[PDB]
RNA sequence: CCUCCU
RNA sequence: CCGAAGGUGGGACAGAUGAUUGGGGUGAAGUCGUAACAAGGUAGCCGUAUCGGAAGGUGCGGCUGG
RNA sequence: CGCAUUAGCUAGUUGGUGAGGUAACGGCUCACCAAGGCGACGAUGCGUAGCCGACCUGAGAGGGUGAUCGGCCACACUGGGACUGAGACACGGCCCAGACUCCUACGGGAGGCAGCAGUAGGGAAUCUUCCGCAAUGGACGAAAGUCUGACGGAGCAACGCCGCGUGAGUGAUGAAGGUUUUCGGAUCGUAAAGCUCUGUUGUUAGGGAAGAACAAGUGCCGUUCGAAUAGGGCGGUACCUUGACGGUACCUAACCAGAAAGCCACGGCUAACUACGUGCCAGCAGCCGCGGUAAUACGUAGGUGGCAAGCGUUGUCCGGAAUUAUUGGGCGUAAAGGGCUCGCAGGCGGUUUCUUAAGUCUGAUGUGAAAGCCCCCGGCUCAACCGGGGAGGGUCAUUGGAAACUGGGGAACUUGAGUGCAGAAGAGGAGAGUGGAAUUCCACGUGUAGCGGUGAAAUGCGUAGAGAUGUGGAGGAACACCAGUGGCGAAGGCGACUCUCUGGUCUGUAACUGACGCUGAGGAGCGAAAGCGUGGGGAGCGAACAGGAUUAGAUACCCUGGUAGUCCACGCCGUAAACGAUGAGUGCUAAGUGUUAGGGGGUUUCCGCCCCUUAGUGCUGCAGCUAACGCAUUAAGCACUCCGCCUGGGGAGU
RNA sequence: UAAGGAACUCGGCAAAAUGACCCCGUAACUUCGGGAGAAGGGGUGCUCUGUUAGGGUGCAAGCCCGAGAGAGCCGCAGUGA
């Protein structure tokens, strides 16, 4: 472009779009709407328990939440662990990481914000399904 | 009025001489080039044009130029103005700046001795 | 005319 | 006199929600054909019109990226 | 600061004059006059936001943030108003209104946690209903002192940063002990086994901080006031007194290195592997990807590099990302040249000279707090920290120069750009008329059984005489040959002939003009084909539609018909692979060879040949360019000006 | 015609309400004309200033038309029917 033409009309930046929409919005009672707040982990009430087909190349039954936040957002999470964790109905926290195969489910449910247990006898870095370390 | 582009394209074909319309500007530029050695003489000749006379600068008198890849680059319309203090040298030395000054020219000694940076070369 | 999935 | 709040009125704007509806995206192994890629078996593609379950077909003009 | 998918806004609005008000200038308020003011340099509206010192990041340009700490601003349950005064149009006031809390024997009163603590609620999430004014600072008072949730402390919380550590050091059984197995092992490992040396700190008892300056009260002496020795105050000068933390930091000294190691990571990026159990299951995943019965990336089990009570996970920002490119990118084919003009604004502009001095440059002076980061950097034992002198800090003033360049004025010039004059070629455009060939239909003569069509057929047309052949008539559309990488046009386009009207280009000449130029958002115009409106026309062709075939089907291709349309006038539409997939202008940078329209010059009477040359139009090919293909004086080369456009694919040109 | 106000009724049938002039203001939608008197609001008597400003007629005197203001006055109510 010109200098004249970049006078005229300036450069414009990407806008670079969030990996975790809905841990983005909070929300107000009283004025009833979204505010804008950066959120690590929103709370939800489960709504929807049950396994999903993962996409090719895999094959599973990868077990999920549809779950609604405080926020009034209806996401998808993830249940991650080894062995039933999936639960039911239940208030429960939610975390920022895709599921690659799953389409939709951006979110995990955190273990250990309720009865939990993952994988039991973590090799290493024994915090993150949580595995309460047994004496 | 641009004599660059004309001596760099001489200059790339290894041309002996060349014939740039003159203007006093394109003259002290053509002088300030010839401080290293190039230009032998030009012919003044009957003004018909103001710049008929061209600057015939002949930089490859023999077969192979001993100042030989010429080279400029800063001459745009959009004005640059240098500050006697911030005037830069071409290649950290080994190359000159043409800084158009009311009364001076040339290294970064003969800016904050001289003053107005206004043109910068290449 | 068509040629399952990894 | 000015005057907050209040009342009345008709507009403006924004969000939520709504029977139903529209395409869109996605989804290991569904159905129908085979349009494109080879001259892809009628060279293809562009604009436009019209027709047809569906890809598409046909007209007119254009392009070669035949 | 964002948005033009916000373009008009304003009516005390804009200025005047007068009056009033105000600490104060002023449509600040009002009266009476006009008609202004603002806005493409973005008004107005909508959205978002306290601003700044700074902070995070980055080579820097930049980008992001504006908790804690300092300054300016604003606000004090919501909203309005004044009072008091030097000063609020009041943070713990009032007056009034509203929604909420309290009291009220109902008439009426009282209050505002965005003060410290705390509670509920919201939330992923953020403390003690603590002690003291000893210190520092306030307010009050002559002082003692009182009040001070300011402030100092302490409680809480790995939420950070960091301490100096949690020793040093002598010491090879390589034991014990581990999970593997080619039934053997090997490394931790001088570290421990066995110790044996020191107290940063602390494992338990004794010493004990500094922080405190004092203010005064008192005793004294020079000074100035003093009717004065009174009697105080103010300069030097004694004496005097007080600690929340707290019996807490720090020291000694034992019990004694005992109390003080951690978390994460080990495919590759990035230095770091094997058993077993699963068997596309269960599960994993930042990216690439692992698992379907031998998983170095999953479940478990045993095994190792960084930084150091934590580190994993998620969230936000900058970097990497020369990935919005000013620094510092692009657009022939990867995303990207507007279909093409005419042009308003704007941007940009040949040469000389003179003058000007806004820009440009430069000297000098003032400020840009403190803290922080940083230059010398010192002190506190170095530190995870505090002081001074600098520096940065400004598209910043003010003033004095310089004057090349950019800009302004004056005078010149002719190379750009036009004009004149003389030639040239052309399917450039608009209008009216005219011609020949062929198709079709109609009529008629001759003639008679097929014609037509396809891969092969059939539907069709024919004995109501087709097809063929001859003659004539009617009508419409398109212009064989000429015809050529030929011509003309801005592009779309333009092809029979003639006339009428009319645009541009090229060459030559330089008489004239004397930068009059280039580009050009928006705007206006033109713009293939198809389509649309009204009215015409309708031969041939032919979307649709029908029939015949073909085929599994055939809403296709092939055949036979055939409507709109194709044509004309006027109007609309505004798009095409509107392509050279290549914006316009200008200059510069090897050659060779065709061709179109000119010009000049050779010996020649021309023709013709040859040389040169301008403007097109092609081909080949240097240098250079390119991811490559290729481009290459008709650049995709080297430059400058201006415009348009691009920023992963989809979603969506929705 | 109290209070109510469509509960009436097949159905607001009938009745009530609205109603003049001046001023402000006026949406969807649209064939761009409209919609529109949309809707919704405000003013309205009398006196004085006042034979107002201004206009018609006329040589003048006069006669006639006549805003908009300001200050008042009265009533339950001013296009007082
Ligand atoms: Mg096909
Ligand atoms: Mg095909
Ligand atoms: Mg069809
Ligand atoms: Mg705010
Ligand atoms: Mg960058
Ligand atoms: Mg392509
Ligand atoms: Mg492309
Ligand atoms: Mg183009
Ligand atoms: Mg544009
Ligand atoms: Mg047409
Ligand atoms: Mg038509
Ligand atoms: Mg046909
Ligand atoms: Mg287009
Ligand atoms: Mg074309
Ligand atoms: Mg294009
Ligand atoms: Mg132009
Ligand atoms: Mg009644
Ligand atoms: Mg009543
Ligand atoms: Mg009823
Ligand atoms: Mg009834
Ligand atoms: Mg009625």
């Amino acid at each position: 472009p010109t200098i004249n033409q970049l006078i005229r009309k300036g450069r414009v930046s990407k806008v670079e779009n969030s990996k975790s929409p809905a841990l983005n919005k909070g929300y107000n009672s009283f004025k009833k709407e979204h505010t804008n707040v950066s959120s690590p982990q929103k709370r939800g009430v489960c709504t929807r328990v049950g396994t999903m087909t993962p996409k090719k190349p895999n094959s599973a039954l990868r077990k999920y939440a549809r779950v609604r936040l405080t926020n009034g957002i209806e996401v998808t999470a993830y249940i991650p662990g080894i062995g039933h964790n999936l639960q039911e109905h239940s208030v429960v926290l939610i975390r920022g990481g895709r599921v690659k195969d799953l389409p939709g489910v951006r979110y995990h449910i955190v273990r250990g914000a309720l009865d939990t247990a993952g994988v039991e006898n973590r090799a290493q870095g024994r915090s993150k399904y949580g595995t309460k370390k047994p004496k | 009025a641009d004599m660059l582009t004309r001596i760099r394209n001489a200059n790339m074909v290894r041309h002996e001489k060349l014939e740039i319309p003159a203007s006093k500007l394109k003259r002290e530029i053509a002088e300030i080039l010839k401080r290293e050695g190039f230009i032998r003489d030009v012919e003044f000749v009957e003004d018909s044009k103001q710049g008929i006379i061209r600057v015939f600068l002949k930089y490859g008198q023999n077969n192979e130029r001993v100042i030989t890849g010429l080279k400029r680059i800063s001459k745009p319309g959009l004005r640059v103005y240098a500050k006697s203090n911030e005037v830069p040298r071409v290649l950290n030395g080994l190359g000159i700046a043409i800084i158009s000054t009311s009364q001076g020219v040339l290294t970064d000694k003969e800016a904050r001795a001289k003053q107005a940076g206004g043109e910068v070369l290449a």
